[PDB]
């Protein structure tokens, strides 16, 4: 459920 | 390949209507199309290259938790026994999505990184390759794991000592840099407490640099900046 | 064809398996290899085809409006001259568009609908035939245009007319079908006085007749009344 | 923008 990089 | 008799300015075109379509395969083989020119990307067409494959491997991810999740449940006690098809599904997807990863490390490989020699190139095609080795890290089991964490953790190690020497602490290719490295420890390398540090480390330096930056520039930052602190929340 | 070595069970499983990941072009090459095998399909396993092409045609039918907009911008007085890409863009769009509108008019004529004798099959099996001609309606430019829209209204006309003498008025296909002719009208054959007149009658035939049902039903028939009322209510 | 029928 981590938040990674948004594109 | 099939891009090969098209002008690369047209597989820009496309690969931007292919976005406002939605239409994300279509937009990652222009991509790849113009990757293959041979000429080196602007900052516009990177993040084109990025959007295009992350969407595309997005859905293949999601698609893989769900079927990972279902053969999960399979395998429990008391579970009935289905037959192969789950197993069979689940690993026609992953491998699907090994060949979208693969087929951008090979981007990368040839000759992305070799021709990158500005900071804000090489560093965004680095995080790349650490990105896509660790969604090949998410699915791998095999005798091959620890070599795959590996690739990933080298490459981001490589983009963040560029970052860290030629880039502001604000700057948003740094802080996502940091972001995805950062999830890959707590994610991968089983390290909660070196992700929790790098996120937390970024964050404040990050906002002891703000006081530099234009309006525009600054909400660029903060808004990766709060992802930091989303995953900080759930984490600690 | 690809799917010719799986089991008919396999497929359908695997059909299962792609809705619950949102594969849905997966989903509909497990159906038609599940149609391929030449038996007859039982009414979820028609709704497991239904879903799957209605996914895959609107994501087409979404990219293709959104590139048909951008076209239609470019052809104004004023608007700057940009190459052939938008046209050759949505041409791609369209053509694979009317590529998965043909599988799917080809399965219900090889054999679907000529083995399907009960009204509840039979109905639902016309009801798509007109549902793809509508789509290629969607479309169609050229001299082909008034007969692919005679095309869906000869279907949703021998839908229409089985389901009035066969089926009761809430029954969910009869609404269905109903609501989706009573488009046809408004939206492709230019005829909004008809596409009033027939979401009225369905409605209130409908209401009438909800008496009857058990509470289930009465659910599964007023999520598609509601569905007539609010196009009366865009329309009117 | 018209409703048609929910797969
Ligand atoms: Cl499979
Ligand atoms: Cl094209
Ligand atoms: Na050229
Ligand atoms: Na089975
Ligand atoms: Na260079
Ligand atoms: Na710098
Ligand atoms: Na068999
Ligand atoms: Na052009
Ligand atoms: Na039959
Ligand atoms: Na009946």
């Amino acid at each position: 459920n981590a938040n990674s990089s948004p594109v | 390949g099939a891009m090969g008799s098209m002008e690369r300015a047209s597989l820009i075109q496309k690969a931007k209507l292919a976005e406002q379509a939605e239409r994300y395969e279509d937009m990652a083989a222009f991509m790849k199309g113009a990757v293959e020119k041979g000429e080196e990307l602007s900052c516009e067409e990177r993040n084109l290259l990025s959007v295009a494959y992350k969407n595309v491997v997005g859905g293949q991810r999601a698609a893989w938790r769900v079927l990972s999740s279902i053969e999960q449940k399979s395998n429990e006690e008391g579970s009935e026994e289905k037959g192969p098809e789950v197993r069979e599904y689940r690993e026609k997807v992953e491998t699907e999505l090994q060949g979208v990863c693969d087929t951008v490390l090979g981007l990368l490989d040839s000759h992305l990184i070799k021709e990158a020699g500005d900071a804000e190139s090489r560093v965004f095609y680095l995080k790349m390759k650490g990105d896509y080795y660790r969604y090949l890290a998410e699915v791998a089991t095999g005798d091959d794991k620890k070599r795959i964490i590996d690739s990933a953790r080298s490459a981001y190690q490589e983009a963040m000592d560029i970052s860290k020497k030629e880039m502001p602490p604000t700057n948003p290719i740094r802080l996502g840099l940091a972001l995805n490295f950062s999830v890959f420890h707590y994610e991968i390398a089983n390290s909660p407490e070196e992700a929790i540090s790098l996120a937390k480390t970024t964050f404040d330096e990050a906002m002891a640099d703000l006081h530099t930056l234009s309006e525009d520039s600054y909400k660029d930052s903060t808004l990766i900046m709060q992802l930091l602190r989303d995953n900080l929340t759930l984490w600690t």
